[PDB]
RNA sequence: UUUGCUCCACACAAUAUAGAUGGAUACGAAUAAGGCGUCCUUGUGGCGUCGCUGAACCAUAGCAGGCUAGCAACGGUGCACUUGGCGGAAAGGCCUUGGGUGCUUGCUGGCGAAUUGCAAUGUCAUUUUGCGUGGGGAUAAAUCAUUUGUAUACGACUUAGA
RNA sequence: GCAGUCAAGCGUUCAUAGCGACAUUGCUUUUUGAUUCUUCGAUGUCGGCUCUUCCUAUCAUACCGAAGCAGAAUUCGGUAA
RNA sequence: AGAACUGGCGAUGCGGGAUGAACCGAACGUAGAGUUAAGGUGCCGGAAUACACGCUCAUCAGACACCACAAAAGGUGUUAG
RNA sequence: GGCCAGCAUCAGUUUUGGUGGCAGGAUAAAUCCAUAGGAAUGUAGCUUGCCUCGGUAAGUAUUAUAGCCUGUG
C-alpha cells in the first residue's frame, strides 16, 4: 500500500529543449530552445542543422524528448559547442522517430523498379514467414 | 492573464493511501474507503512521498485556478473523513408541538421519520444516505446526530432533514419551529 | 497596420532669406513604409510646431534596425489613446526580441482589449527595461524566474486527411 | 418492439380458419393446410421456433380466438387477438402457451370479483353528423337565414386558412375507446342456473 | 477513396460532422455515420435543450402536420444538421442524400466494417478544453426519443462481442511479429529495410 | 381464357445504371492521458517500448495475363463439397473440420506475342425485365352480384351463401 | 397607456416594508393625433350573437421569496398564459 | 412637409448588399482567353475548417455600411488601464 | 481534298515554376572574431546551518570546473 500516482509526464518549454522544426526553409531541421519569451514564443538556434538563430512561434515547433545542457540566452557558438558536446545528433538520429522518418523518405525515393525489386523480395519474405506462422 | 504554474499540496497521514488514475481519486483509511471523481476538471495530481501529493494548473485563467484550491480540499476532506470521519449534529426546534423524530424503514429503507411538526398530522420522511449513520444522542433533549465517512454525504442527509421541516404560511421568524444543523465536526475525539 | 519597420525621419521648416538653416527636428516612427512614416510625422509635427508639410520639408529618412535582434528583451510601453468617451495615457510592457516585434503587438493588444483602431493611438516612448525589478506588470514578472520550464497540455495535431483511422491523442 | 416468429397450434378450429377468409363457403380452405405438416416430422420445426422465441423474446404474446358459436350472434366468423403473458420468465411463458395450444382458457383465470379492468371498444356509430351535436357547439339563432345547426365563424381572417381546432361537421362515432375503472360486480358461471 | 465511409459518431461535433459528411455527398462518396447518440454539441445541456424548446413550437398554425416535424432520435437530429447543408430540393440535392446512411449504434453489416473518425470534427480536437458541451443521446432522450436504453443494451452487449473478436486478434498478431522476427536479419529483411521496408 | 406458377441451372435477347476499375483493412475507453510487449503480488501494480499521422497495412510481375516443363517446400489461395459451432439491432453473415480439385511470381526452364501500324475508354462492371428449352417443388384466392345491419350520403364497413 | 434611474421627502422613529417630489431615460401601438404611401372600372363601416386561436403588462388557480408578516386577513416581488 | 449644391432613380440592364427603383462596384454590339471591382472563401456556394495576437461563455450570446432599432442606470463575471 | 484528331517547329495573348548576373542601405542590422568594461534569474571555488556519508538551502563570491550583457574595432 504505497500510494500511487499516475504522473503525466510532458514535454517542457526550457533551454537546450530540442525541437524539430516544421514549417518554413528549415522544416525538419533540429533546434534548441535558448531563451523563453512568452507563453507562445521562444528563442530557437540551431547552427548545426544550419538553421538561423530567431524567434519562433511555439506552433510551427513540435517538441522532442531531448534536452542538454544550455545556459539561458547562450549565443550561437556557445550553443553549437555544447550541442556537439552533449551528443545531440546521434541520440536523434538513433530514435524510432527519425529513423521513422529517414524511412519514409527513402521510400519516396524509389525507382520504379526499386519499387518492383521490393515486390518480388515481399513475395519471397511471405513465402517463408506464412510457413513459420504454421508449425507453432 | 493566464498563469504558468500554480499549484497545491495533499497532505497523507501515517493510515491511508490516496491512489488517482486518469482523475479518479480513491482514499482509503482506517475508517474505510472514499472514490471521488474528478474528470470533470484539468489538474494534474502528482505524488512526490507517500506523505505529500502536489495538484497544480498550467497555462490556467481565474476560474481555472479557483479550482484548484477547491480539489486540494474535495481530496483533503475525503482523506479527513477516512480518518477522523465527520459528525453533524443537530437539535429539534419548537416552541409548543413537540416534535417526534424517529428512525422508519420498508424495503431495507432506513428513513428518518418526523412527525407533528407544527402540529402537523402529515408525517414527515427523509432518507437515510448509504455511508451515513443515525444515533439520536442521549443525554441530550432532541439532538439528532449523523455521522460517516463522506463529508458530502452527512452534510447533505442533514440537510435533507432541516429542509424538510421548513415552516409554510407563518412569519417564519416568529415560527422557528424546525430540525437545525447545531454543530459540525469529527468522529474521532481529542480532534 | 501593418508589419511595422522603424524609421528615422528628419525634416524641417522650408528656408527663407532672414531665417535660412532652420532648427530641424526629428522623430523615430513605427511604420509599414516610408510613405506612411513621412505622413505619420507630419501629422505629429502639426501637433507640435508651427508646421505643416506644404511650407516644410522632409531632409532624411532611414530605417533604423534593431541593435541586437537575437536578445529577448523586456520593453516597457508607453501610450496615448482614444476611447469612445474620452482620452487616456497607459503603460504596458511588452516582451518581444525587437521594438519592431513590440510595436506589432502593441497596436495588437490595444485593438484587442481596448477596440483602439491605429489611428486613434499615439506610443509616446518605447524603451527596453534595463535591469529587471523595474519590469513592474506581472504577466511579465511572470516569465523571468530562474531556471523557467513549463509543459504545454493538450496537443492538437491538425490533420490532413479528411478522415483518420486512429482517434487521436493530445499527449504530449 | 418488432414480431420475430409466430408459432401456430397444429389443428385450428374453423371458426379461426373462418377469419383468414372472405368467401368461405366458395374457398377451398387450404389456410394453415402445409403448416400442419410440420408437427409431423418428430417436432423439429416447431420446436426450433419455440427454441428461438425463449432465447430472443422481450416479450410474449399468446393468439387466442373466440367461441363465437357458444353465442346468440349468427356470425359464425371468430375473432382473434394477442393477449400479453405476465407470468414469470420468458422461457415459462412460451411453455406456458405452448402447452395450452388448442386447449382452452377461462375467465376466472383473469378476472376476480371486484377487479377494476378496462374496456377497449369501438364506440356506437351514427354516420354523417352536422357540427351541433358532433361538438356540443351552441343552437344558432331561429332568425338565421339559411340555417342554425352550425358555427358563425368557422375563423378569423389570418390565418387565412380554416384551422383543425374548429367544429366541423363528419363522421360521429365509429371511435375506439379505453374507458378504465370498470369495477367487476360478478364473475358469471355458464354452467350455472 | 473507399466504397463506402462509415463513421463513428461518438465525440465527433453535430454541425462539424454535418458540414463534412455534406460536401463527400455532393461529391459522389456515400457514407454511413454510427453511434449517433454520442454526437456532441457545444454549449452546456440546458442550452440545447431550450433551443431544441424553441424548434419544438414552430408548427403550421392551421395544421400541425403540414408545418415543420420534430424528430427526436439521436440519427434524425443529425440528419437535420445536414440536410441543411445540401440543396435538398434539387434532384443533385436528393442524390447525394441517399448516399447518406445514420444510425444509433452499430448494427449488422457496420459493426464488423472499420468506422473512421473525422478530425476537423473531432470535438476532444476542437473544443478548447473547459468549455461545457452536450450529448445527443442525453437531449433526444430528453425531448421524447424513446430508444436509449435500448440502444445502451444492444451497445454493451455488441461490445462484449468484438472485445473478444480484439483481443483474439491481438494474440494472433503476437504470432505473426514472432514469426516476423526470425525471418529479421535474414538477406531479403536486409534488403527490404535498404529499400525502405 | 389455351400449359399457367415457383426455386435452381444457361441460353438468347432487350432495358437500364447519381457513376467498379487492387482491398469499406471491425475492441473498448481516456485525451490534465493512452496503445503494445513483458514480469508479478493480478493492481488505480513493476519494468520496457511507441506516437509526432493511412506517406500505413495488405495485395501487386505472367495474351485483361496465353501454352507448357522441373525443383524446393507441406506453405498460400480459388472453388465446389463435408464436420462442428456462433451471430436476431436490419442476425441473412462469421468461424472451425476434413478429403477433392485448380492456381502459385518461393526458385529454375521451353514456347507464344509484331501488321491494333505513333494516341483514340478500345469495350473485361451490375440493374431490371422478356422469351423458349428441363433439374426440383407447389395446386389458390379476391372481386361483381346476392345477402346481414354491430355500418352507411355514394364508395367504404360488417355478416352470410356448395 | 405602461415601466425605469437619482433620492428630497412620506411612513411615531427610520430615504428605498409600502410609497416617492424636482428632474431624467425608456417601452407600447385596443387612445387620439400628425401623415397621405395602398384601394374611388368599389377590399360591405358600428354593436351584438357564434367560434377558434394567439399575446401577457397575471384577476383566479400550483410552488415560491418580502413586509411597518403574532394569528387571521392583506400588500410587494419571482417561476408562471 | 419645404429649399441649396452635386450625384442618382425615373429612362438601365450587369456584379454585390439573401430579398428590394435610388446604397456599393460597374454603365450593356456578337464571342474567345486573361485580370479584377464591390463583395466573399465551414456546408448550402465558386473560393484557406488559412496564418497570427488578444477578447468573449450569455437558463433568450454574437455575427458587418445604408438596414431593417434600443436608453438612463447598475454587476465582487472577466479583461486590460 | 470532306469531317475530326495527335505530335513538331513558330506567331499573338496569357498564366505558373526553376535558375544566372548585378545595385542600394548603418556600403543593411545581426552571427562570427578581437578587445575593453560590467552585472545577475550569480557558473566554480569558499563560508555557514540543518541534513542516511553528499545534497540541499543562504551567504559571500564577477570566469574560475557554465555563461550572459554593453561599447569599440
Ligand atoms: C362610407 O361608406 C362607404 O363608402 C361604403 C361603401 O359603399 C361600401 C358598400 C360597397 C358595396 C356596394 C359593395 O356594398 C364603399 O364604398 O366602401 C368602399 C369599399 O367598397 C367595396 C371598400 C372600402 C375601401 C377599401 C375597403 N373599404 C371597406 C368598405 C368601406 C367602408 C367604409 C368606408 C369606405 C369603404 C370602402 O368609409 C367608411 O366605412
Ligand atoms: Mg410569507
Ligand atoms: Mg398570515
Ligand atoms: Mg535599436
Ligand atoms: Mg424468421
Ligand atoms: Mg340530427
Ligand atoms: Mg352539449
Ligand atoms: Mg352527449
Ligand atoms: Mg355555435
Ligand atoms: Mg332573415
Ligand atoms: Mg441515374
Ligand atoms: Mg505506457
Ligand atoms: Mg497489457
Ligand atoms: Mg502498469
Ligand atoms: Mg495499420
Ligand atoms: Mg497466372
Ligand atoms: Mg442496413
Ligand atoms: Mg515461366
Ligand atoms: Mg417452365
Ligand atoms: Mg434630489
Ligand atoms: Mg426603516
Ligand atoms: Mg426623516
Ligand atoms: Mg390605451
Ligand atoms: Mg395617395
Ligand atoms: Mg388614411
Ligand atoms: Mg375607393
Ligand atoms: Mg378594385
Ligand atoms: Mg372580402
Ligand atoms: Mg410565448
Ligand atoms: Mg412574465
Ligand atoms: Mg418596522
Ligand atoms: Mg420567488
Ligand atoms: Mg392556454
Ligand atoms: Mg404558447
Ligand atoms: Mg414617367
Ligand atoms: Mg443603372
Ligand atoms: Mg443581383
Ligand atoms: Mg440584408
Ligand atoms: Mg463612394
Ligand atoms: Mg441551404
Ligand atoms: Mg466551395
Ligand atoms: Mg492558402
Ligand atoms: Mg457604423
Ligand atoms: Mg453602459
Ligand atoms: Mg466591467
Ligand atoms: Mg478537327
Ligand atoms: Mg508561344
Ligand atoms: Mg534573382
Ligand atoms: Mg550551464
Amino acid at each position: 500500500t504505497d500510494s500511487i500516482v499516475k504522473a503525466s509526464n510532458w514535454r517542457l518549454v526550457e533551454v537546450g529543449r530540442v525541437v524539430l522544426i516544421k514549417k518554413g526553409q528549415s522544416a525538419g531541421k533540429l533546434a534548441a530552445i535558448v531563451e523563453i519569451i512568452d507563453q507562445k514564443k521562444v528563442l530557437i538556434d540551431g547552427p548545426k542543422a544550419g538553421v538561423p538563430r530567431q524567434a519562433i512561434n511555439l506552433g510551427q515547433v513540435v517538441l522532442t524528448p531531448l534536452t542538454f545542457a544550455l545556459p539561458r540566452g547562450a549565443r550561437t557558438a556557445t550553443v553549437s559547442k555544447k550541442w556537439a558536446a552533449a551528443a545531440v545528433c546521434e541520440k536523434w538520429a538513433a530514435s524510432s522517430w527519425a529513423k521513422k522518418i529517414a524511412q519514409r523518405e527513402r521510400r519516396a525515393a524509389l525507382t520504379d523498379f526499386e519499387r518492383f525489386q521490393v515486390m518480388v523480395l515481399r513475395k519471397q519474405k511471405r513465402y517463408t514467414v506464412k510457413k513459420a506462422l504454421a508449425k507453432a | 492573464m493566464k498563469y504558468i504554474q500554480t499549484e497545491q499540496q495533499i497532505e497523507v497521514p501515517e493510515g491511508v493511501t490516496v491512489s488517482i488514475k486518469s482523475r479518479i481519486v480513491k482514499v482509503v483509511g482506517p475508517r474505510g474507503t472514499l472514490t471521488k471523481n474528478l474528470k470533470h476538471i484539468d489538474v494534474t495530481f502528482t505524488k512526490v512521498n507517500n506523505q505529500l501529493i502536489k495538484v497544480a494548473v498550467h497555462n490556467g485563467g481565474r476560474k481555472h485556478v479557483a479550482a484548484l484550491r477547491t480539489v486540494k480540499s474535495l481530496v483533503d476532506n475525503m482523506i479527513t473523513g477516512v480518518t477522523k470521519g465527520y459528525k453533524y449534529k443537530m437539535r429539534y426546534v419548537y416552541a409548543h408541538f413537540p416534535i417526534n423524530v424517529n428512525i422508519v424503514e420498508k424495503d431495507g429503507a432506513k428513513f428518518i421519520e418526523v412527525r407533528n411538526f407544527l402540529g402537523d398530522k402529515k408525517i414527515r420522511n427523509v432518507p437515510v444516505r448509504d455511508g451515513v449513520t443515525i444515533e439520536f444522542s442521549t443525554n441530550v433533549k432532541d439532538e439528532i446526530v449523523l455521522s460517516g465517512n463522506s463529508v458530502e454525504d452527512v452534510s447533505q442527509n442533514a440537510a435533507d432533514l432541516q429542509q424538510i421541516c421548513r415552516v409554510r404560511n407563518k412569519d417564519i421568524r416568529k415560527f422557528l419551529d424546525g430540525i437545525y444543523v447545531s454543530h459540525k465536526g469529527f468522529i474521532t475525539e481529542d480532534l | 497596420m501593418a508589419h511595422f519597420k522603424e524609421y528615422q525621419v528628419i525634416g524641417r521648416r522650408l528656408p527663407t532669406e532672414s531665417v535660412p538653416e532652420p532648427k530641424l527636428f526629428r522623430m523615430r516612427i513605427f511604420a509599414s513604409n516610408e510613405v506612411i512614416a513621412k505622413s505619420r510625422y507630419w501629422y505629429f509635427l502639426q501637433k507640435l510646431h508651427k508646421v505643416k508639410k506644404a511650407s516644410g520639408e522632409i531632409v532624411s529618412i532611414n530605417q533604423i534596425n534593431e541593435a541586437h535582434p537575437t536578445k529577448v528583451k523586456n520593453f516597457g510601453v508607453w501610450v496615448r489613446y482614444d476611447s469612445r468617451s474620452g482620452t487616456h495615457n497607459m503603460y504596458k510592457e511588452i516582451r518581444d526580441v525587437s521594438r519592431v516585434a513590440a510595436v506589432e503587438t502593441l497596436y495588437q493588444d490595444m485593438a484587442a482589449r481596448h477596440r483602439a483602431r491605429f489611428r486613434s493611438i499615439h506610443i509616446l516612448k518605447v524603451a527596453e527595461i534595463e535591469k529587471t525589478a523595474d519590469v513592474k506588470r506581472q504577466y511579465v514578472k511572470q516569465f523571468l524566474t530562474k531556471d523557467l520550464k513549463f509543459p504545454l497540455p493538450h496537443r492538437v495535431q491538425k490533420s490532413t486527411k479528411t478522415f483518420s483511422y486512429k482517434r487521436p491523442s493530445t499527449f504530449y | 418492439l418488432r414480431s420475430l416468429t409466430t408459432v401456430w397450434a397444429e389443428h385450428l378450429s374453423d371458426e379461426v380458419k373462418r377469419r383468414f377468409y372472405k368467401n368461405w363457403y366458395k374457398s377451398k380452405k387450404k389456410a394453415f393446410t402445409k403448416y400442419s405438416a410440420k408437427y409431423a416430422q418428430d417436432g423439429a420445426g416447431i420446436e426450433r421456433e419455440l427454441a428461438r422465441i425463449k432465447k430472443y423474446a422481450s416479450v410474449v404474446r399468446v393468439l387466442v380466438h373466440t367461441q363465437i358459436r357458444k353465442t346468440p350472434l349468427a356470425q359464425k366468423k371468430a375473432h382473434l387477438a394477442e393477449i400479453q403473458l405476465n407470468g414469470g420468465s420468458i422461457s415459462e411463458k412460451v411453455d406456458w402457451a405452448r402447452e395450452h395450444f388448442e386447449k382452452t382458457v377461462a375467465v376466472d383465470s383473469v378476472f376476480e370479483q371486484n377487479e377494476m379492468i378496462d374496456a377497449i371498444a369501438v364506440t356506437k356509430g351514427h354516420g354523417f353528423e352536422g357540427v351541433t351535436h358532433r361538438w356540443g357547439t351552441k343552437k344558432l339563432p331561429r332568425k338565421t337565414h339559411r340555417g342554425l345547426r352550425k358555427v358563425a365563424c368557422i375563423g378569423a381572417w389570418h390565418p387565412a386558412h380554416v384551422m383543425w381546432s374548429v367544429a366541423r361537421a363528419g363522421q360521429r362515432g365509429y371511435h375506439s375507446r379505453t374507458s378504465i375503472n370498470h369495477k367487476i360486480y360478478r364473475v358469471g358461471k355458464g354452467d350455472d342456473e | 477513396v473507399e466504397p463506402v465511409v462509415v463513421i463513428d459518431g461518438k465525440g465527433h461535433l453535430v454541425g462539424r460532422l454535418a458540414s463534412v459528411v455534406a460536401k463527400q455527398l455532393l461529391n459522389g462518396q456515400k457514407i454511413v455515420v454510427v453511434r449517433a447518440e454520442e454526437l456532441n454539441i457545444s454549449g452546456e445541456f440546458f442550452r440545447n435543450k431550450l433551443k431544441y424548446h424553441d424548434f419544438l413550437r414552430k408548427a403550421t398554425a392551421f395544421n400541425k402536420t403540414r408545418g415543420p416535424f420534430h424528430f427526436r432520435a439521436p440519427s434524425r437530429i443529425f440528419y437535420k444538421a445536414l440536410r441543411g447543408m445540401v440543396s435538398h430540393k434539387t434532384a443533385r440535392g436528393k442524390a447525394a442524400l441517399e448516399r447518406l446512411k445514420v444510425f444509433e449504434g452499430i448494427p449488422p453489416p457496420y459493426d464488423k466494417k472499420k468506422r473512421v473518425v473525422v478530425p476537423q470534427a473531432l470535438r476532444v480536437l476542437r473544443l478548447k478544453p473547459g468549455r461545457k458541451y452536450t450529448t445527443l443521446g442525453k437531449l433526444s432522450t430528453s425531448v421524447g426519443w424513446k430508444y436509449e436504453d435500448v440502444v445502451a443494451k444492444l451497445e454493451a452487449k455488441r461490445k462484449v462481442s468484438s472485445a473478444e473478436y480484439y483481443a483474439k486478434k491481438r494474440a494472433f498478431t503476437k504470432k505473426v511479429a514472432s514469426a516476423n522476427a526470425t525471418a529479421a536479419e535474414s538477406d531479403v529483411a536486409k534488403q527490404l529495410a535498404a529499400l525502405g521496408y
